[PDB]
C-alpha cells in the first residue's frame, strides 16, 4: 500500500534480470527446436 | 513586403479581383482546352479506327469529345471510321473553337472586373466593409450545378435533347455514341453499367436543386457557422481542395479499373483484362465455335476480327509503359499495319506447344513452351552447354492461321524462334517503324497517362487540404503565438481541461 | 566501362570508374604508369581523387 | 548538346557557390 | 463603392454576411444526411470492390451486351 | 449552452496523462487494432496459404522474419473483410486468406488519420501552430502511396509490401528488380531529403551543444538550462561565424533554420510517394532510351547504367517463380540468366 | 433477394453501429458521472 | 487519496495484459520441435 | 556507380539483414524524423512578432538575446501529443539528443560496412524453417535468398572463371 | 480610377534568391538526363 | 503532474507486488498453454510440422480462387487425409 517499501533500485534490477532470461531463452530457442535449421 | 509564396492573399479581401482572377484561370483551363484540341487534330491520323485508334496515338482530349457524342470532323470523317458524314457545327474543330472564343470571353471579362473591383455589390451592407454571404451563396451555387446536373442526365445522356453518350459491347468492338435510358435498379450502382451514370445525374440533380433550395433560405447553425469559420473564404478552399481530391482518386481510379465511362475504344484497354486474358478467353470461345460448326482452322481463325486480336497484345497494356518514354504507343513498337495471324508452335512429335506470356511486371521476359498440361517442351536457352529443351533438339515449328500469314509454317529454327519471343506478347502483329522512327520500347496509353497525373494531383490536394485547413481553424496564431501566453496554460494538472482557464 | 559524359553518359549514368583489378591495392600514381594513355585505361583517376579526397 | 548543358548547368552552380559565399547579405547584430 | 444596374439587383444576395441559425439549428438532420452518405459510399465501394454482390448486378465489362 | 456534447467535450479534453479528445475516439482503437493485429499475426499466423510461408514465432520465424503478409493475389483488392464473402465470418479462414493484412492496413490507416487529428486537436488547445501536424502529412503520403495505391495499381494487393522485417527488405529488392527504383529522380529526391534531414539532425543538435554559453559551474552541462529562461542557451553570432568561417554559408535566422528542418525531409517524403505512385502503374523510370539503342548496336559500349540491368534481370528471373506462386512460373536451369561459373 | 453478402453486409453494419453506439453511450454516461469543476 | 482505475490505468492494461500473454507463449513455442 | 555497388554488396554480404545497416537507417529515418519534429515543434512556437502580409521569419533578428520561441508550449504539447514525459523540457538535452541519434546510427552504418569487409555478414536464415518430414518451409529469409542469387550470378558476368565468389 | 487599397509590395531577398536558383539549378540537374531520355 | 498515482509510487508498493505477483504469472501461463495445448493453433489454423504438407506432396496448398477461397483450403485441409 505504501509507495517506497520496495526499493526502485531493486524492481529494475529484478526486472532487469527477467527481460534478459526471457531473452536469452528467445536466443537459445534460435538453436534448437522450430527455426533452427537442424 | 509580401513573400513570393504569398503574392496571391491580396486577393482574399477583394471579391471583384477574386472573380478577376478566377475569370483569368478559367480563361486559360478554356484556352489549354481549345488548344489542346487544335494540335490533336493536326496530329491525329483518322485512317484507321481498328489497328490506329486514337489511344494508340497519345490522344488525350479526343476521347474525351467522343465520350460526350462529338465524333465527327468538318473534314468528313468520325472516329468510328465513316465517310461523308455532316457533323454540323459541333465538330472537333467547332468545340475547339468554342473553347478559344470562351477563352477570349472570359479574358475580357477579367478585365473588367480587375478595374472596376469597387462594387457595393461586394460590401457588407451593415459595415462598408468587403464581404461575401459564403452560405447564402453555396445554395445558389448548388441549385445551379443541380439544375445543370440534372439536365445533362435527363437531355444530353437519353438523347432526350442532346446526343446520349459512348457505349460498346463487352470487347469494345462496335462503339458509338447512344441514347442510353436511366438504369434505377440496383444495376445502376454498377461502374459498367451506362444507364447508371444516366440514373446519377437525374437523381443527384434533382437532390442538388433540393439542396440547394435548402442552403439559400436556411441559415447555418451557430454552432457549425463558428466551428467551420463560415465567414473565412479559406474555409471554402479547404473544403473545396477536400472535395476534389476526392473526386481525383475517383476518376483515377474508374480510369485504370475501368468503367462505362472510360471505354477501352477511347482509352484504350486495362491492364487487368491482360492478367486475366479477358481477350484471349473470346477469341478462343469464338474460335471452338467456328470449329464447332464445321469450319477449318484457318477459317475459324480468319473470322477473327483484327481488332478483337489487337486488344490480345500487351503492347495496348497501359501497364506496360515508362515515366520518361515519352508521346503516342506509335513511337514504341510502331504504327500496327496487320495481324499476323494466330502462331501454333508444334514439337516434331506433333504436340502443340503453348508460349509462355509476359506479365506487366517484367520489362524482359524468357521463352519457355510448354505443352497443353505445363509441361515445358521447349525454350530459348541462356546457357547452351547443357541444353535440353532448344528450339533446335524439340523439332519446334510455327503455323500461322487467320492474318497475313495464313496457311504458312516456318520450320528453320531462327524464323520459328523470332515468333516465339513476339507470342509472350499475345497475338502477333505486323508495324511500321519507319514513319515515327519508332524505337521498338512500349509506352503507356491515355488511360495510363490519365491515371497518373489524376492519382499525383489528388495525393498533392490532400496536402493543400491539410494547409488550408491549418490556416482557416488557426487563423488566429498565423503570425506566431501570444506573447503573453501563461505557463500555466500548459503545465499539467493547472486545468482541469487543456486550455479552459475557467476550470484551474 | 565508359564513365564520362563524352564518352556517352548522363548525369545519372556518369561515373569516375575504380581503379583495375589487375591494380587491386597497389598504389597507382600517375608516375607509375608508361603513359597518360595507360594510367587512364587501368583508372588512375579513382585512385588520384579518393586519396586526396580522404586526404581532405 | 546534352553534355554541354550538364556541363553548363554544373558550371552555374559552381558560380552561384561563389556569390553564394563572397557575395552573401552580411549578417548583422541589431 | 460604385452601384450598377445588375448589382443592385443581386444586393439581396449579398446582404446577409454573419447570419446565423440560433445554437445547433439544423445540426442533427445534418447528421442523418452525413450518416446516410457515409453508407451510401459503403455499398458503391463494396459494389465496385466485389466484397457487395447482389443479384442481376454484374460488376465485369459484361455487365450486358 | 450546457448539452451533453459540451460536458462530453469536457470529459474528452481533460488534462490527463494520456490526453484523450474527440480524435482519441477515431485514434486509439485503430491504433490499438493495426499493433494488435501485427503482434498477433506475427506470433500465431501462417503464411503459408497466402505465399507459400511461415511468418510467425508459431512456425519458428524470428522477430526479422516474421510478417504479416499480403492476401492470395486471387484476392485481387478485396476488402477481406471477416463478414466478407470470402472468409463469410470464419476467422480461421479469414486468417489463412490474409484478413489480417487488410485489417492492419485499414486500421493502420484511419489511426494515422486519428494521429493527426490528434496533433491539430491539441495545438487548438494549446493555442500553437499547427505544423507539428502538417509536417506529419509526409508519414501518410508515404503511407497511403505505398501500402495503398500501389497495391491499387497492381494486380492485388499481393503486391502490398507485406508487414514485417524481412518481407519490407523483399519488397526493396523487388523494387530495385523490377522497377529499377533507385533510376527514379522522386526516389533520389526522397534520399536526399531523408538523408539531408538526418545531416540536419545531426549538424544542428551538434552546434547548439558546442555553442553553449557557460550558464552554471557544472562540467556536465545540463543543469545549466532552465525551460522558462528568456536567453538563448547558445550563441547563434559564435555558430553562425563558424560554420560561415567553415563551410562558406552559415544560419544567421534561427526561424529559418527551424522551417527548413520541417522543409527538407518533408519534402523529401512527399517526393518519394509521387514516385511510387507511378510504380503503381509500373510507370517506371527504367531506363534511358538513348542508352539502350548504343548498347544494342554496340557491344563494347558498357555503363554502370548497363551492368545494373543485368543485375535486374538475374533478380527477376531468379526470384520470381517463388516470389509469385500464382503465376506458376517453371524456369527450366537452362533458361536462367547466369554470368561464367556462377 | 437478400444475397449472402448483402446480409454479410447488414451484420457489418449492425457491427459497426453496435461499436459506436456503446462506445458514444459509455463516454456520454461517464461524462456525466464525472463533471469538471467551474466556477 | 488517489485513484485506481483511470483512462492511463486502462491505456496501461490493454497494452501489459497481452504482453504478458504473447511473452508467455512465445517461451512456450522456444520448446517446439518438429 | 553506387548503385551498382549497392545491389553487388547485398549480393555477397546481405546487408539488409545485418543489424547494423539497420542501425543505420533507424540512424536516418529518426534523423530525418527528428529532424522534422524539431523543425515543425519549434516553428509551431514560435513568438508573435509580425503580421500576416510578412514573413514571421523577420519576428527574429541576429544576433537577438531572447529565445524566439516558447519551449515551454512546444513542451506543453509534444508531452501531451504522446505524455508528458516522453518530452524534453530540456533544451540541451533535446539538442543533444538529436545530435546523437544519427551520429550514433551512421557510425554503426559505417562499421557494417567496415566490418562487412572483412566478410562477418548479415543474419542468414536461409532454410531455418524445416517441417516434420524436413521439407524447407520457406519465410522471407529465403525470398531475400533469390534475389540475392540473382544479383550474385550476373553480377561481373564475365570475371568468374572459378565456381565460389571468394572476394 | 481610386486606387486598390488591397495592394501589397512583394520581397524577394538575397538569401531567398540563391536558396531558389540553388533548388532550380539542382532541379535541373537531376532531371535533364530524363528530358534527354 | 495530472492527478493519477505517480508510477514510481505504485511499483514500490507492497500492495502492487501482492496483486502482479499473482496476475502476471497467471497471465503468463495462461499463454504458455494456449500455445502447449495446441489451441494456437486451432483459432488461427496455422500448420503444425506435420501438416504443411501430405506425405508425398511437395506443391504448394495456394489459394486460387477468391470466391471459393474457404472451400479450396479445407479441401487442402482434407487432403492431409
Ligand atoms: C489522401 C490521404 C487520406 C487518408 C486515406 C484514408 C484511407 C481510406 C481507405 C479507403 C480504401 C479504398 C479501397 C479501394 C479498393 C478498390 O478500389 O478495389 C478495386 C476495385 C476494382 O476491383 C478490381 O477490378 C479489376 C478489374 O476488374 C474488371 O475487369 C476485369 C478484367 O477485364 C473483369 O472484366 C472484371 O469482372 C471487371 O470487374 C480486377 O478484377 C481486380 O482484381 C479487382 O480488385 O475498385 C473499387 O472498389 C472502387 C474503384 C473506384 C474508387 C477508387 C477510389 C479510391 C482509390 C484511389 C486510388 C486509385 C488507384 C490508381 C493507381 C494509381
Ligand atoms: C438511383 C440514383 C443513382 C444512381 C443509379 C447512381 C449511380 C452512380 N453514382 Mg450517384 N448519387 C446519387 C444517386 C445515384 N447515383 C445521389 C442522390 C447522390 C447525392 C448527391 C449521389 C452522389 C454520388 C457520389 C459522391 C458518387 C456517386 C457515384 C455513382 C457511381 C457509382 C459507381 C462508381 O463508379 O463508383 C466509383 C466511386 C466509388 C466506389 C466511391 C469511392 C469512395 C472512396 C473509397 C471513399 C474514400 C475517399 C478517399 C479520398 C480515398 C483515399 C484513399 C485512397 C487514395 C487509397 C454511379 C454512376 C460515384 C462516382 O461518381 O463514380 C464514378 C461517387 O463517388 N454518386
Ligand atoms: C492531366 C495532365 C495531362 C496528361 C495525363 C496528358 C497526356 C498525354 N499527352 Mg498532353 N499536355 C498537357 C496535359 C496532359 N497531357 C498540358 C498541360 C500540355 C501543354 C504543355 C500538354 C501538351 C501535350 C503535347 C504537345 C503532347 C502531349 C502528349 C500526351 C501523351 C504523352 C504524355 C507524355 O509523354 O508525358 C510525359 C510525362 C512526363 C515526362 C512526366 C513529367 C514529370 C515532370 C517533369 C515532373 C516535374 C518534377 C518537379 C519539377 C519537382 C518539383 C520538386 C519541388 C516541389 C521540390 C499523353 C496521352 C503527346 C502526344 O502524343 O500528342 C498526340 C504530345 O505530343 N501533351
Ligand atoms: C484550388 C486550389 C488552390 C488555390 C486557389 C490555392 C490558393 C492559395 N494558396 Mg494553396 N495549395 C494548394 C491548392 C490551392 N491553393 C495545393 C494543391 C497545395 C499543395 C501543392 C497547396 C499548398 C500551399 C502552400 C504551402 C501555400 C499555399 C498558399 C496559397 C495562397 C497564396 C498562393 C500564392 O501566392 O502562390 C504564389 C505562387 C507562385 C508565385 C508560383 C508557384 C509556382 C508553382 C509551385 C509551380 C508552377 C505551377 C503551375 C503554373 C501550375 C499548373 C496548374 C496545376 C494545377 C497543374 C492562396 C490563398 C500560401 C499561403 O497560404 O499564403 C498565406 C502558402 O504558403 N498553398
Ligand atoms: C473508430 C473505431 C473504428 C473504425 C474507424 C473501424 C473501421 C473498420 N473496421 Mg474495426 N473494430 C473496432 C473499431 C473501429 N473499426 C473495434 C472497437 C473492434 C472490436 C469489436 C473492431 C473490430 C473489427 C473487425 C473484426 C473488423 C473490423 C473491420 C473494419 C473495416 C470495415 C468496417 C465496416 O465496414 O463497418 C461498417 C459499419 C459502419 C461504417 C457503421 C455505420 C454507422 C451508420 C452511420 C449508422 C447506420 C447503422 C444502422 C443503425 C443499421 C441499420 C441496418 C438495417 C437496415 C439492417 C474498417 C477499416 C473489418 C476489417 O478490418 O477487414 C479487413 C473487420 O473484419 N473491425
Ligand atoms: C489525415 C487525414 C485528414 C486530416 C488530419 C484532416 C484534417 C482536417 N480536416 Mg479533412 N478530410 C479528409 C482527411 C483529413 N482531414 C478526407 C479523406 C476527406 C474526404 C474528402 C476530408 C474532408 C474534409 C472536409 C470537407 C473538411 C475537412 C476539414 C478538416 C479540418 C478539421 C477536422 C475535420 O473536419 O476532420 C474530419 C474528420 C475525419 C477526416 C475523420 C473521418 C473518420 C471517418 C468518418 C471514419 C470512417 C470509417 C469507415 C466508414 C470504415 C469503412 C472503411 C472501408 C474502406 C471499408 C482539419 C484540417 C474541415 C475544415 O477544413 O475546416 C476548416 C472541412 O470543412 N476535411
Ligand atoms: C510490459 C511492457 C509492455 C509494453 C509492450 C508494448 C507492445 C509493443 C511491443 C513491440 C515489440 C515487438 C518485438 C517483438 C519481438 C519478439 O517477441 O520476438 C520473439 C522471438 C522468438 O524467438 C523465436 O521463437 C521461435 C519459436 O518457434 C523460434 O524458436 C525462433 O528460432 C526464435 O528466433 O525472439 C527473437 O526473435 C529474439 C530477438 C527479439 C528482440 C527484438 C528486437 C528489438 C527491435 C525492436 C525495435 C522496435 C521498437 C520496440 C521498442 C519497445
Ligand atoms: C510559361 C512557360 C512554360 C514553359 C514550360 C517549361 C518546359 C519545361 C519542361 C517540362 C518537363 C517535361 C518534359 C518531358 C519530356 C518531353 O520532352 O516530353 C515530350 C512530350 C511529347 O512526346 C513527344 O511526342 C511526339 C509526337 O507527338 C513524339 O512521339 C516524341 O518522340 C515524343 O517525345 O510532351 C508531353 O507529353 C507534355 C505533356 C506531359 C503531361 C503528362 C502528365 C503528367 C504530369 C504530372 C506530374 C506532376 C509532378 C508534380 C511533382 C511535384
Ligand atoms: C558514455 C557512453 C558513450 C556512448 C557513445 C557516444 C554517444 C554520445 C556521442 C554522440 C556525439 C554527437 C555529437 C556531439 C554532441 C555533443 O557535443 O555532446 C555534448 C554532450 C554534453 O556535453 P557536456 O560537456 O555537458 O558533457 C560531457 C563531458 O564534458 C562530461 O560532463 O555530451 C554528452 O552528453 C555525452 C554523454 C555521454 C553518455 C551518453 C551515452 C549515450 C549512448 C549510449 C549507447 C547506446 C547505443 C546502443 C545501440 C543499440
Ligand atoms: C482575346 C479574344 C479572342 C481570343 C482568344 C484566344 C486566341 C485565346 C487563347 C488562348 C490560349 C491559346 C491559351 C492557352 C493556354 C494554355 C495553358 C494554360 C497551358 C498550360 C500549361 C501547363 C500548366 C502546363 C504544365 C505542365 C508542363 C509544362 C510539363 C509537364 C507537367 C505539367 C502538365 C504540370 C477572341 C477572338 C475570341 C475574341 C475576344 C477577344
Ligand atoms: C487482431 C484482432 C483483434 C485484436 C487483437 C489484439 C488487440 C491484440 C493484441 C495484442 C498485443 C498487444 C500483443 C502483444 C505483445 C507483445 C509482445 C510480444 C512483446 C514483446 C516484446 C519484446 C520481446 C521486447 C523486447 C525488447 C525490445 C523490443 C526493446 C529493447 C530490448 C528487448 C530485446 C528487451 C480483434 C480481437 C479485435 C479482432 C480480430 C483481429
Ligand atoms: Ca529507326
Ligand atoms: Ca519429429
Ligand atoms: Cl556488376
Ligand atoms: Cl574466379
Ligand atoms: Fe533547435
Ligand atoms: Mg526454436
Amino acid at each position: 500500500s505504501e509507495g517506497g517499501r520496495i526499493p526502485l533500485w531493486i524492481v529494475a534490477t529484478v526486472a532487469g534480470m527477467g527481460v534478459i532470461v526471457i531473452v536469452g531463452l528467445f536466443f537459445y530457442g534460435a538453436y534448437a527446436g522450430l527455426g533452427s535449421s537442424l | 513586403g509580401l513573400p513570393w509564396y504569398r503574392v496571391h492573399t491580396v486577393l482574399i479581401n477583394d471579391p471583384g479581383r477574386l472573380i478577376a482572377a478566377h475569370l483569368m484561370h478559367t480563361a486559360l483551363v478554356a484556352g489549354w482546352a481549345g488548344s489542346m484540341a487544335l494540335y490533336e487534330l493536326a496530329t491525329f491520323d483518322p485512317s484507321d479506327p481498328v489497328l490506329n485508334p486514337m489511344w494508340r496515338q497519345g490522344m488525350f482530349v479526343l476521347p474525351f469529345m467522343a465520350r460526350l457524342g462529338v465524333t465527327g470532323s468538318w473534314s468528313g470523317w468520325s472516329i468510328t471510321g465513316e465517310t461523308g458524314i455532316d457533323p454540323g457545327f459541333w465538330s472537333f474543330e467547332g468545340v475547339a473553337l468554342a473553347h478559344i472564343v470562351l477563352s477570349g470571353l472570359l479574358f475580357l471579362a477579367a478585365c473588367w472586373h480587375w478595374v472596376y473591383w469597387d462594387l457595393e455589390l461586394f460590401r457588407d451592407p451593415r459595415t462598408g466593409e468587403p464581404a461575401l454571404d459564403l452560405p447564402k451563396m453555396f445554395g445558389i451555387h448548388l441549385f445551379l450545378a443541380g439544375l445543370l446536373c440534372f439536365g445533362f442526365g435527363a437531355f444530353h445522356l437519353t438523347g432526350l435533347f442532346g446526343p446520349g453518350m459512348w457505349v460498346s459491347d463487352p470487347y469494345g468492338l462496335t462503339g458509338s455514341v447512344q441514347p442510353v435510358a436511366p438504369e434505377w435498379g440496383p444495376d445502376g450502382f454498377n461502374p459498367y453499367n451506362p444507364g447508371g451514370v444516366v440514373a446519377h445525374h437525374i437523381a443527384a440533380g434533382i437532390v442538388g436543386i433540393i439542396a440547394g433550395l435548402f442552403h439559400i433560405l436556411v441559415r447555418p447553425p451557430q454552432r457549425l457557422y463558428k466551428a467551420l469559420r463560415m465567414g473565412n473564404i479559406e474555409t471554402v478552399l479547404s473544403s473545396s481542395i477536400a472535395a476534389v481530391f476526392f473526386a481525383a482518386f475517383v476518376v483515377a481510379g474508374t480510369m485504370w479499373y475501368g468503367s462505362a465511362t472510360t471505354p477501352i475504344e477511347l482509352f484504350g484497354p486495362t491492364r487487368y483484362q491482360w492478367d486475366s486474358s479477358y481477350f484471349q478467353q473470346e477469341i478462343n470461345r469464338r474460335v471452338q465455335a467456328s470449329l464447332a460448326s464445321g469450319a477449318t482452322l484457318e477459317e475459324a481463325w480468319s473470322a477473327i476480327p483484327e481488332k478483337l486480336a489487337f486488344y490480345d497484345y500487351i503492347g495496348n497494356n497501359p501497364a506496360k509503359g515508362g515515366l520518361f518514354r515519352t508521346g503516342p504507343m506509335n513511337k514504341g513498337d510502331g504504327i500496327a499495319q496487320a495481324w499476323k495471324g494466330h502462331a501454333v508452335f508444334r514439337n516434331k512429335e506433333g504436340e502443340e506447344l503453348f508460349v509462355r506470356r509476359m506479365p506487366a511486371f517484367f520489362e524482359s521476359f524468357p521463352v519457355i513452351l510448354t505443352d497443353k498440361n505445363g509441361v515445358v517442351k521447349a525454350d530459348i536457352p541462356f546457357r547452351r552447354a547443357e541444353s535440353k529443351y532448344s528450339f533446335e533438339q524439340q523439332g519446334v515449328t510455327v503455323s500461322f492461321y487467320g492474318g497475313e500469314l495464313n496457311g504458312q509454317t516456318f520450320t528453320d529454327p531462327p524464323t520459328v524462334k523470332s515468333y516465339a519471343r513476339k507470342a509472350i506478347f499475345g497475338e502477333i502483329f505486323e508495324f511500321d517503324t519507319e514513319t515515327l522512327n519508332s524505337d521498338g520500347i512500349f509506352r503507356t496509353s491515355p488511360r495510363g497517362w490519365f491515371t497518373f497525373a489524376h492519382a499525383v494531383f489528388a495525393l498533392l490536394f490532400f496536402f493543400g487540404h491539410i494547409w488550408h485547413g491549418a490556416r482557416t481553424l488557426f487563423r488566429d496564431v498565423f503570425s506566431g503565438i501570444d506573447p503573453e501566453l501563461s505557463p500555466e496554460q500548459v503545465e499539467w494538472g493547472f486545468y482541469q481541461k487543456v486550455g479552459d482557464v475557467t476550470t484551474r | 566501362v565508359s564513365g564520362s559524359l563524352l564518352y556517352g553518359n548522363n548525369i545519372i549514368t556518369g561515373a569516375v570508374v575504380p581503379s583495375s583489378n589487375a591494380i587491386g591495392l597497389h598504389f597507382y600514381p600517375i608516375w607509375e604508369a608508361a603513359s597518360l594513355d595507360e594510367w587512364l585505361y587501368n583508372g588512375g583517376p579513382y585512385q588520384l581523387i579518393i586519396f586526396h579526397f580522404l586526404l581532405g | 548538346m546534352e553534355t554541354i548543358t550538364y556541363v553548363f548547368i554544373f558550371a552555374c552552380i559552381i558560380a552561384l557557390f561563389f556569390f553564394a559565399i563572397f557575395f552573401r547579405e552580411p549578417p548583422r547584430i541589431t | 463603392a460604385r452601384r450598377t444596374w445588375l448589382g443592385d439587383i443581386l444586393r439581396p444576395l449579398n446582404s446577409e454576411y454573419g447570419k446565423v441559425a440560433p445554437g445547433w439549428g439544423t445540426t442533427p438532420l445534418m447528421a442523418v444526411f452525413m450518416g446516410l452518405f457515409l453508407v451510401f459510399l459503403l455499398i458503391i465501394l463494396e459494389i465496385y470492390n466485389s466484397t457487395l454482390i447482389l443479384d442481376g448486378v454484374n460488376v465485369s465489362w459484361k455487365a450486358l451486351g | 449552452e450546457r448539452g451533453w456534447f459540451d460536458i462530453l467535450d469536457d470529459w474528452l479534453k481533460r488534462d490527463r496523462f494520456v490526453f484523450v479528445g474527440w480524435s482519441g475516439i477515431l485514434l486509439f482503437p485503430c491504433a490499438y487494432l493495426a499493433l494488435g493485429g501485427w503482434l498477433t499475426g506475427t506470433t500465431f499466423v501462417t503464411s503459408w496459404y497466402t505465399h507459400g510461408l511461415a511468418s510467425s514465432y508459431l512456425e519458428g520465424c524470428n522477430f526479422l522474419t516474421v510478417a504479416v503478409s499480403t492476401p492470395a493475389n486471387s484476392m485481387g483488392h478485396s476488402l477481406l473483410l471477416l463478414w466478407g464473402p470470402e472468409a463469410q465470418g470464419d476467422f480461421t479462414r479469414w486468417c489463412q486468406l490474409g484478413g489480417l493484412w487488410t485489417f492492419i492496413a485499414l486500421h493502420g490507416a484511419f489511426g494515422l488519420i486519428g494521429f493527426m487529428l490528434r496533433q491539430f486537436e491539441i495545438a487548438r488547445l494549446v493555442g500553437v501552430r499547427p505544423y507539428n501536424a502538417i509536417a506529419f502529412s509526409a508519414p501518410i503520403a508515404v503511407f497511403v502511396s505505398v501500402f495503398l495505391i500501389y497495391p491499387l495499381g497492381q494486380s492485388s494487393w499481393f503486391f502490398a509490401p507485406s508487414f514485417g522485417v524481412a518481407a519490407i527488405f523483399r519488397f526493396l529488392l523487388f523494387f530495385q528488380g523490377f522497377h529499377n527504383w533507385t533510376l527514379n529522380p522522386f526516389h533520389m529526391m526522397g534520399v536526399a531529403g531523408v538523408l539531408g534531414g538526418a545531416l540536419l539532425c545531426a549538424i544542428h543538435g551538434a552546434t547548439v551543444e558546442n555553442t553553449l554559453f557557460q550558464d552554471g559551474e557544472g562540467a556536465s552541462t545540463f543543469r545549466a538550462f532552465n525551460p522558462t529562461q528568456a536567453e538563448e542557451t547558445y550563441s547563434m553570432v559564435t555558430a553562425n561565424r563558424f560554420w560561415s568561417q567553415i563551410f562558406g554559408i552559415a544560419f544567421s535566422n534561427k526561424r529559418w533554420l527551424h522551417f527548413f528542418m520541417l522543409f527538407v525531409p518533408v519534402t523529401g517524403l512527399w517526393m518519394s510517394a509521387i514516385g511510387v505512385v507511378g510504380l503503381a502503374l509500373n510507370l517506371r523510370s527504367y531506363d534511358f532510351i538513348s542508352q539502350e539503342i548504343r548498347a544494342a548496336e554496340d557491344p563494347e559500349f558498357e555503363t554502370f547504367y548497363t551492368k545494373n540491368l543485368l543485375l535486374n534481370e538475374g533478380i527477376r528471373a531468379w526470384m520470381a517463380p517463388q516470389d509469385q506462386p500464382h503465376e506458376n512460373f517453371v524456369f527450366p536451369e537452362e533458361v536462367l540468366p547466369r554470368g561464367n561459373a556462377l | 433477394t437478400i444475397t449472402p453478402s448483402l446480409k454479410g453486409f447488414f451484420i457489418g453494419l449492425l457491427s459497426g453501429a453496435v461499436v459506436l453506439g456503446l462506445t458514444f453511450a459509455v463516454l456520454i454516461a461517464i461524462s456525466q458521472i464525472d463533471k469538471v469543476q467551474r466556477s | 487519496s488517489y485513484p485506481i482505475f483511470t483512462v492511463r490505468w486502462v491505456a496501461v492494461h490493454t497494452l501489459a495484459v497481452p504482453t504478458i500473454f504473447f511473452l508467455g507463449a512465445i517461451a512456450a513455442m522456444q520448446f517446439i520441435q518438429r | 556507380g553506387t548503385f551498382n555497388f549497392m545491389i553487388v554488396f547485398q549480393a555477397e554480404h546481405n546487408i539488409l539483414m545485418h543489424p547494423f545497416h539497420q542501425l543505420g537507417v533507424a540512424g536516418v529515418f529518426g534523423g530525418a524524423l527528428f529532424c522534422a519534429m524539431h523543425g515543425s515543434l519549434v516553428t509551431s512556437s514560435l513568438i508573435r512578432e509580425t503580421t500576416e502580409t510578412e514573413s514571421a521569419n523577420y519576428g527574429y533578428k541576429f544576433g537577438q538575446e531572447e529565445e524566439t520561441y516558447n519551449i515551454v508550449a512546444a513542451h506543453g504539447y509534444f508531452g501531451r501529443l504522446i505524455f508528458q514525459y516522453a518530452s524534453f523540457n530540456n533544451s540541451r538535452s533535446l539538442h543533444f539528443f538529436l545530435a546523437a541519434w544519427p551520429v550514433v546510427g551512421v557510425w554503426f552504418a559505417a562499421l557494417g560496412i567496415s566490418t562487412m569487409a572483412f566478410n562477418l555478414n548479415g543474419f542468414n536464415f536461409n532454410h531455418s524453417v524445416i517441417d516434420a518430414k524436413g521439407n524447407v518451409i520457406n519465410t522471407w529469409a529465403d525470398i531475400i535468398n533469390r534475389a540475392n542469387l540473382g544479383m550474385e550470378v550476373m553480377h561481373e558476368r564475365n570475371a568468374h572463371n572459378f565456381p565460389l565468389d571468394l572476394a | 480610377m481610386e486606387p486598390n487599397p488591397n495592394r501589397q509590395p512583394v520581397e524577394l531577398n538575397r538569401t531567398s534568391l540563391y536558396l531558389g536558383l540553388l533548388l532550380i539549378l539542382v532541379l535541373a540537374l537531376l532531371f535533364s538526363s530524363y528530358f534527354f531520355n | 503532474t495530472t492527478g493519477e498515482r505517480p508510477f514510481s509510487d505504485i511499483i514500490t508498493s507492497v500492495r502492487y507486488w501482492v496483486i502482479h505477483s499473482i496476475t502476471i504469472p497467471a497471465l503468463f501461463i495462461a499463454g504458455w498453454l494456449f500455445v502447449s495445448t495446441g489451441l494456437a493453433y486451432d483459432v488461427f489454423g496455422t500448420p503444425r510440422p506435420d501438416s504443411y504438407y501430405a506425405q508425398e506432396q511437395r506443391s504448394i496448398p495456394l489459394v486460387t480462387d477468391r470466391f471459393e477461397a474457404k472451400q479450396q483450403v479445407e479441401t487442402f485441409l482434407e487432403q492431409l487425409k
